């Protein structure tokens, strides 16, 4: 299970870390 | 080279694809 | 959670957003209103 | 909530300009009806 | 407040064209109300 | 935080505009209402 | 079976992810729709 | 459940905007209707 | 190390990686 | 086909998963 | 099918979505085309 | 052929993944475009 | 476990991997 | 070439099943 | 098939709101144009 | 169906708003044809 | 009901106008009709 | 080909879809048109 | 090579698939686009 | 474990990307957004 | 035919309105027609 | 051509609304006319 | 070439498009300027 | 050219309504100065 | 370039509407103004 | 700032148009004035 | 490059393209602009 | 750099848009204030 | 400057009318007041 | 960092990216706002 | 580098087979 | 490192891939900004 | 089954999954 | 860790190689 | 072939998909 639970991980990691961008371009965009 | 060689190249090339298609889901508006 | 660490970062980042967003659409929409409500009266107003 | 405040700041800048737009009402109408009497009664009396 | 000093611009220009207008309006009824009562009181003289 | 960085950059902006276009609305309202005034009152003192 | 062992710890680890982006969804849309319906509603009152 | 806090709060939101937006419409249509009736009366009774 | 360790660590990958693909997938609108 | 049937059976799980979120925003969206 | 679970609680909830979409098109639609016919009538009323 | 034995396999899995997303889509289209249709006569009966 | 057991999971992970691609692709509007 | 055939074959499928949803969802939509 | 379901209920929805549409553009035109014509004759006759 | 309701009910709000503006209308009316008439009439008679 | 309230101010303002309209007409009918029948009175008395 | 026998049902498909498309785009903009033009002409027709 | 070998492979299977997705994007598109410039034409006739 | 070396590896080269993207993100918005805001800015000044 | 109906109700409500007005201008006409007439007479008799 | 019959339709609701629209417009204005040429005859004559 | 094929299909629809609009514009703007012309000659020659 | 076709059509139907109302016009005028003619001059002769 | 040609082709079809409509202008206002000074003179002159 | 120099740019342009507009204003303007003043006093004189 | 041939033939593909689109924009504006500058010139030319 | 060469493309196509469409702006508008001009004046000269 | 060029010649060409609206009304006053001055004449002299 | 020269290369180009948007977005917004103020100075100017 | 060759040569294959719809459907659908 | 090998290589394709795009991108993007440009030019003539 | 066979066979997968990758990513307007 | 380095640094450059075009098209739309 | 051949084929197939997900990724607007 320690590789599922590391690739998941990774997973979760670059969705979190992406995310940051989109909702901050996303809300000052319909902020404007 | 050797099975270990393997098995460690493989869990680095899958944590790195994960971290891409993890871009890919968190960059859909 | 590995990852808990991000996702922690992340909720204290989108509650930054939240507000930078609401202060920039209220001196938006403010300007918008004001510039169309004073054309609007001066003509009613002759 | 910036959202009531915003609500009651448009609603008062509203407010403010309709006290600027009657102001400037009161001296067209005026004009308009001194000058329109003035002519009818000048004629009517002489 | 670019919109009370602008409001209030307005109004000084209208006050303006009211002093011009009634100069006017003064002149064009003086002039007409004058030929109607030269020409009826020389009627009613002769 | 570069996220400040961009909010704080984008506030300028508008604030900036805003400046601008009050002071273009300003210029082009007082022609209009001047034009609609003066046609108004040159008739009535007609 | 492994491949059965593997889904079982997935389904966890899944719910923790779905977790996490509903609690994240739920505060951003609050936000988005409420700067949406504002600025429509302030517009409607016009 | 996290979608039913989403939508009671933005149903609260709406609500909110819905009453700030009809007072502000009663102010501003009050404005115009005033203005109109009151030139349209001055001119019958003048 | 051994091809058991190569064949149990392969099918952990395959699940995570069908799993991004259906956030992907998913997220379509 | 055990391996295809459980890396399949993920395949759905993430697609519902996600799709909840998708729906929930769209029909949000298009309501107001 | 191990993830008949999962399109079984898809299904609930997509049913309950559709319920809160419902409940806020109506309200929102109900203000603006109130307020749109209230502004329509009373300038038609004079 | 083992590559032959997968396709077949998953041809069976597929229909079952269609005929779920077919049973969402259906329902979820039936609301979205009844809530537009609905918006857009209401503002057309104005 | 044997090189045949690694050969037949590797092709039923391929037919899925490219299933899950074919769906991405597809939704694409 | 057998497991390319077979695995574009997938590919192709999963195209053909979801592309059926697209279209529909997309007609519709402009059709209102 | 799904897809004829999600057409027929699409095109029953259409059909009932271009009549609701339809009894609301009678009595709202109707209003219009009942206004406009009093007015219009009682000016006429007086 | 919430469509059906929300219709009847912004048909319903149509009607009120008739009844409330064709009330005013008989007022401003009334005063108009009457400020006139009077006029006429007693100039006529006088 | 937000726009029964606002449907009612409307109409006991316009209600309020006509009383100030009727008050003024009949000082300057009064007026103009003294002055007619004065000037034709001498004239027929002389 | 493995996959002709799901090109050709999506062919199959395709084809009915488009029909269903024609079918709801006529009746729309059918409604559409006749209320804009009822409007239209009544107004024409005083 | 054997890569140079799936490679001629994958270019024989490619032009059957880019065959099929273009039998279906023409007819797709000559059916959106031709109820898009219906709607278009038949607002502009107005 | 070896994939906790991977992971870690990893996060150290995902906050360099981070940044990178951070850091492009930030310019290409203050630029995209205040060209909307100007666009928007100069047509309500109008 | 929903329009055809209401075309025929709003022609018909505009046949009433005529009957009405074609009263009223009777009376009105009748009354000063008869002061002119009797005032004309009066005057020719003494 | 589903087109094509919708253009035909369209172009046959629109021929018979001009027809009722022309019946409309022939009353209301033969109204009209007759009550002028009436006040005006009458006064002419006696 | 299905390009081809798929251009010269929607270039035809396109120009069937523009003759049929063409139409139903000069029978629409003919019934409008015609209800125009009719009265305002009416009342010129009244 | 359909524009052409249409613009002369136009044209002929306005040409048409000038005769229409020419013919009118005579006649009233010739009524209404018959009238005056014969007034004045029975006038003159007793 | 197939814009400059578009663009050409646009300003002649202009330019020919323009011929068209000023053809119109003359014939309407033509009738106009010969209706006006024949009932003036002839009143004038007889 | 290429946004600031754009915005003094549109500034300038606005205030040159306004000087034209002017122009073009007092040459109307005084042909009407003069027009109804000429037609007016050679009646009152002559 | 074994994918050169690819590129070389999307570049022929994309130049043709281009062609096509520039072709069916200039017929689609072509008529938009003629129909909408035929109904303003009608209406000005009265 | 393929990107400068873009750019400059583009820039070359938007100068020769704005030279092409502020021509036809001056040609249609001087057509719209030629005959705006035309009718007034013609009337009060007449 | 191409505005400034369109802007000259719409003064220009408003320069034109004017001149010729000078013209006509000296014809038509000219004419109306001779047949006064005359009929007053004659009648004084008998 | 291997990828860091690509980075670099990235932040050069969007810098260039910027000043090109800026540069088209002043040269199409003037052009747009000069013709849309030529138009309504024209219009108001008469 | 034969695979990487061939492998890249497959995905610029791809893209370009698929650009080509892209680009014809953004086309009309904007020409219209 | 067979991996630097691997990225050296990749880094002589890449920049053979992103060659190609960009020569399509430059000459697709200055088409379909073209017929933008071009669309929106005609339509603000007008 | 042998070695040679394994490495043809995922040869055969990578050219057919960078295929559907390019499809996915010139499908993006 | 060398294969995980090389792999991401590819991943990297992929990006910034496309970005360029995404941000291109997109400002320039906008400017128009 | 022999394990190295796996290896460095492997190693190749990683960084030519790791580059297909890049621009997948930054494609998106």
């Amino acid at each position: 299970m320690s590789v599922l639970v590391y690739s998941f991980a990774s997973f979760v990691l670059g969705w979190c870390l992406r995310s940051g961008i989109t909702y901050f371009t996303r809300l000052m965009e319909t902020s404007s | 080279a050797d099975f270990d060689t393997i098995y460690q190249a493989m869990i680095q090339i899958s944590v790195v694809l994960c971290f891409a298609l993890g871009i890919i889901a968190g960059g859909q508006r | 959670d590995p990852a808990k660490a991000a996702f922690n970062s992340l909720q204290a980042s989108a509650t930054e957003y939240i507000g930078y967003a609401w202060a920039m659409v209220v001196v938006i929409v403010g300007a918008t209103i004001g510039i169309k409500l004073f054309k609007k009266f001066t003509s009613k107003a002759s």
